[PDB]
């Protein structure tokens, strides 16, 4: 640099000095010597230098350029982005992405794959595309620098964590997968801390941001990405739990005692004339009470208990070759349950079936309908016998289902999860037992 | 083996699982089953910038907080000595 | 015309009392505090002014600037807008109407010298720098105002802020210091004043800080600059320099 | 247990229309299973289709029982793991106070003292 | 109102 | 101490490159003790060394063989039971 500065022709050519410093990665020298108020710094003049710094993995120079009056939004043209995705995108990483897409497909990885294909063969959120490009190549500092400029910072962090986790589950190369996994954990921690601070500063705005859906970063919000990535740490934070509790109680006051709500539920008239203590006219109070999710869930469990009792009554004490009214009523009730189940299946069918309890409840319906079909045939005695036995099995499975309610209770919820894990292990243990 | 499995905490997994339970009712129509079928029959037949600016401000505050940790090092004392 | 906060075109021969009455009667309240201020956006300069604007918001202080989209004032306006997005801050830009690249008569609309739209209020001088005298007169008059509610004994406090160089900065500093009440704070020229706090030292510091500005300036201009700097330093008990919660500390110490 | 009992009631006989035999038959299954000589063994003995499913679900009931029996100990271990040398010290205060504030007389002679308390 | 006041000011 | 040194050195060696590390690990010297690194590690019951991610990856590659490491297991099971399906689809070999 000293030799080139004193050449009688390079003194005026500051661009050459900047190019050489970028090539040799001299940050402090460039900041102190060339970056000064002597001359203005236009974005167009610095565009080529910024591109070169991006190519050659120069994060600190990128940060310096961004600080010194560089508009990154205007720089990321479509032609530049497609050229960068096509030429400087390593073929090894593209092969790894193909492997992940073919084997470990996801609702998100398909989106980034389509975006990459579009930019490679030939946008709304250039910053998001650049951040994805930096992430896929496990560039840490550059990814952080690009993230600092993004709008959906926490959403971008969650998406990057999910993408890195699904990329690391591949096994073509261990080192890259481990690097991606550690980077994903780092970004998850960053998002958790940032949202914790965000909720501490304010409450309503944090909830609005959390529930807010962007201009199709990945077609999902922060909560959906967090749950899809199984980011238990992020969604277990006090702010998110408070938001969930507010949604669960609804218009009802969060701090009112539970037994008061139970008494109001059983006793309708007491609701509008006392201890309900709503958070927010009399008809408004009543409608708000009856629209609360918690009251709905309590009434639904009551109705389900009544349904099971009626099921026992009609499957045990009242049965004949000819139909009886309780049986027809039970048919309507089970049809209502089936309609609700199919409504559930209508949304995210694959992911809905991925759920554990979903498997059990979905399985129950087929057995019930088979038994109901078999019962109708009264001419054959054996068919009636088999149908009644199948109804008994149906009762067993429904009573097994009834246990799901305890999840709502703070003091009782973990026990059910422990039971599920114990089932998973004891299955194999008793398998060996039965073998020997 | 059960002892080893139950040893690990579940106060975090239960919180994660609670989200599905909350969503199941939040997204669904808020009507009990004994009267849901009727409702089911009727079923058959810009602003972002305001929150995003505050998000950016909080991000800047968080970056300041995370960067301030470097001040705890003796580098500042060494610079004063220099 | 109302740019789309408020934008007015007041001639140079205007009464400061009239402007204060217009701004106080139906636009703004009494001011507990008032501060007046391509560029190097170093982290130190990026944080000092953020702290300054936060302090102004906390105290409800007026901020006076040139009001152009090119320079640090654009950064100040952007920070003001961001904080407002996050008890309102008051920012007034002052410039020459003729100096504006485009002029529209009106509620007219201005769409992109170029003036920033972030600043809430803007004033244009009809002379043909021609607004320095008006700003100095307004600052002196405000310092002449009495506000019992203000903690500052009697008069409303006023602080001058210096971050960059140029003949305009030295002229403004000299004009402000000529008034006893105003006090100055120093963040090229800033380094010169920091180093100085007779002719040899000032000349050496000026040459070191601004290699090109001194070269371009004639000898008479350099002598005038030295005279201004000597006059400013003679009243060093008012002027304060920041060492390269510090902004609030420095402002409080100066006051 | 009630679920499996009603299932057993259904398997045994199709229907029953008396509010006495049904309740006794249902209540018999728990004690029968627990005390070891459950009539269920006698009860077990197109049949080719019905029998295997019943046997499989009986095995399911047994494995569920084992699952609960082990999960109980699993949770007890987690609960007993935490220290109690602090909680017991806290509880000791109530025991000490109960006697300290009360009159220091044994019950066989407290009533007489109680009389003097009344006046 | 405002227009008249502004005109009177200048 | 020497076991820790070897573990760290081979971890770095595998991080820098993969194929060469495996060749060195399986390589037999000019009769240092008539055995390779893996044989000595197993003989010494050096559970820490042979449990490292690089060694486990090498063992997994040996176990799966020419089959792709990342293909789903149920696909392999179906291909096993159904011979014709192997050559005309989802096998997805790593390497006529
Ligand atoms: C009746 C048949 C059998 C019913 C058995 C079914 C039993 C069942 O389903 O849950 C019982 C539940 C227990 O209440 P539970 O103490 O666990 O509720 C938690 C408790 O209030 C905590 O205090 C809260 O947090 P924290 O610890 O203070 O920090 C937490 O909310 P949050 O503060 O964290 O946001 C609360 O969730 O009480 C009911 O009434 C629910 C409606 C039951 C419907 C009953 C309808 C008759
Ligand atoms: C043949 C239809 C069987 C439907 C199985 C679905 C069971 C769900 C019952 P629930 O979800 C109630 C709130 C609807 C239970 C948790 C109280
Ligand atoms: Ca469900």
């Amino acid at each position: 640099y000293k030799a080139f500065s004193t050449n009688e022709q390079d003194k005026d050519n500051w661009n050459g000095q900047l190019k050489l410093l970028l090539e040799w990665n001299q940050l402090d020298l460039a900041s102190d010597e060339i970056f000064t108020n002597d001359r203005r710094w236009e974005s167009a003049d610095l565009q080529e230098v910024m591109f070169t710094a991006l190519i050659k993995d120069r994060p600190k120079f990128v940060r310096l350029f961004l600080e010194n009056g560089l508009n990154l939004q205007k720089f990321l043209t479509n032609e530049v982005l497609t050229e960068l995705f096509s030429t400087h995108f390593s073929t090894l990483v593209y092969r790894n992405l193909q492997i992940a897409k073919n084997s470990y497909n996801d609702a998100l990885l398909t989106f980034v794959w389509k975006l990459v294909a579009n930019f490679r063969r030939s946008t709304r959120h250039p910053l998001q595309a650049l951040f994805i490009w930096a992430i896929l190549q496990n560039k840490k500092e550059l990814s952080k620098v690009i993230w600092e400029q993004t709008k959906g910072c926490t959403l971008a962090a969650l998406g990057a964590s999910k993408l890195l986790k699904t990329l690391a589950k591949v096994k073509n190369d261990i080192n890259a997968a481990g690097e991606s996994e550690e980077l994903a954990n780092e970004y998850e921690t960053r998002a958790v801390e940032l949202f914790t601070e965000c909720y501490s500063n304010d409450e309503d705005l944090a909830e609005q941001l959390l529930v807010y859906s962007c201009e199709a970063w990945g077609g999902s919000n922060c909560l959906e990405l967090a749950v899809e990535a199984t980011d238990q740490h992020f969604i277990a934070q006090p702010g998110v739990q408070n938001f969930l509790s507010k949604q669960w109680y609804g218009e009802i006051s969060r701090d009112t005692k539970n037994w008061k709500i139970i008494l109001c539920l059983f006793i309708i008239p007491l609701v509008g004339c006392g201890l309900v203590s709503f958070r927010k006219k009399l008809l408004w109070y009543y409608v708000a009470f009856f629209t609360s999710p918690f009251v709905v869930f309590s009434w639904n469990v009551v109705f389900y208990i009544a349904f099971l009792l009626l099921f026992a009554y009609v499957l045990l004490m009242d049965f004949h070759s000819v139909p009886h009214t309780p049986e027809l009523i039970l048919y309507a009730l089970v049809f209502v349950l089936f309609c609700d189940e199919v409504r559930q299946w209508y949304m995210n069918g694959v992911n809905y079936f991925t759920d554990l309890w979903n498997v059990m409840d979905t399985l129950g319906l087929f057995y019930f309908i088979a038994g109901i079909v078999f019962r109708l045939h009264s001419s054959n005695k054996s068919s009636l016998y088999s149908g009644r036995v199948i109804f008994c099995l149906d009762y067993i499975i429904f009573t097994l289902r009834l246990i799901h309610i305890f999840t709502v209770s703070r003091n009782l919820g973990p026990k059910i999860i422990m039971l599920q894990r114990m089932l998973i292990d004891v299955f194999f243990f008793l398998f060996l037992f039965a073998v020997w | 083996y059960t002892v080893g499995i139950v040893q690990e905490n579940n106060d975090q997994v239960w919180k994660f699982q609670r989200y599905f339970l909350v969503q199941e009712y939040c997204n669904r129509l808020n009507i009990p089953f004994p009267f849901v079928v009727f409702a089911y029959f009727y079923m058959v037949v810009n602003e972002d910038n305001e929150t995003l600016a505050w998000e950016g401000v909080m991000k800047e505050n968080y970056l300041v907080k995370i960067n301030t940790k470097a001040n705890d090092n003796s580098e500042e004392m060494r610079h004063r000595f220099r | 015309g109302d740019i789309q906060g408020k934008y007015l075109r007041l001639s140079c021969d205007t009464d400061s009392e009239t402007l204060y009455e217009l701004l106080t009667q139906h636009w703004h309240l009494k001011t507990p505090n008032l501060v007046i201020s391509n560029f190097a956006l170093k982290p130190r300069m990026r944080k000092i002014f953020s702290r300054l604007i936060y302090i102004a918001q906390s105290k409800g202080a007026w901020i006076l600037t040139g009001g152009t989209h090119y320079g640090l004032m654009k950064y100040i306006g952007e920070v003001v807008r961001d904080n407002t997005i996050s008890e309102n801050i008051v920012a007034i830009g002052i410039a020459a109407w003729g100096m504006v690249s485009n002029r529209d008569t009106l509620s007219a609309q201005y769409i992109m010298y170029i003036l920033d739209n972030n600043h809430t209020h803007l004033l244009l001088v009809d002379n043909g720098t021609v607004e320095a005298k008006l700003r100095n007169q307004l600052e002196k008059y405000i310092s002449e105002r009495t506000s019992q509610d203000s903690n500052y004994g009697g008069k409303i406090p006023i602080v001058c802020f210096a971050q960059g160089g140029g003949r305009e900065t030295l002229k403004a500093i000299n004009t402000s210091v000529k008034s006893k009440i105003p006090c100055v704070v120093v963040e090229q020229i800033a380094d010169v004043i920091a180093s100085l706090v007779t002719s040899s030292m000032v000349k050496e510091k000026l040459v070191r800080f601004l290699p090109r500005t001194v070269s371009r300036l004639p000898e008479e201009e350099i002598e005038s600059w030295i005279k201004w700097l000597k006059e400013i330093l003679e009243s060093s008990h008012l002027l304060t320099v920041i060492k390269m919660e510090i902004v609030s500390n420095a402002i409080s110490y100066a006051l | 247990m009630v679920a499996f009992g009603v299932a057993r009631q259904g398997i045994l006989r199709q229907n029953e229309q008396r509010w006495r035999w049904i309740f006794r038959s249902v209540i018999y299954e728990p004690y029968l299973a627990m005390f070891g000589q459950v009539p269920s063994d006698v009860d077990s003995t197109p049949e080719w289709i019905t029998i295997p499913l019943v046997c499989i679900y009986m095995l399911s009931t047994n494995i569920l029982l084992v699952n609960l029996l082990v999960a109980m100990f699993g949770y007890t271990v987690g609960i007993v793991q935490e220290n109690n040398d602090q909680v017991w010290k806290f509880q000791r205060y109530f025991l000490v106070q109960e006697y300290c504030n009360r009159l220091n007389i044994p019950f066989p002679f407290v009533v007489f003292a109680y009389f003097y308390m009344v006046v | 109102d405002l227009v008249n006041f502004i005109q009177a000011n200048f």
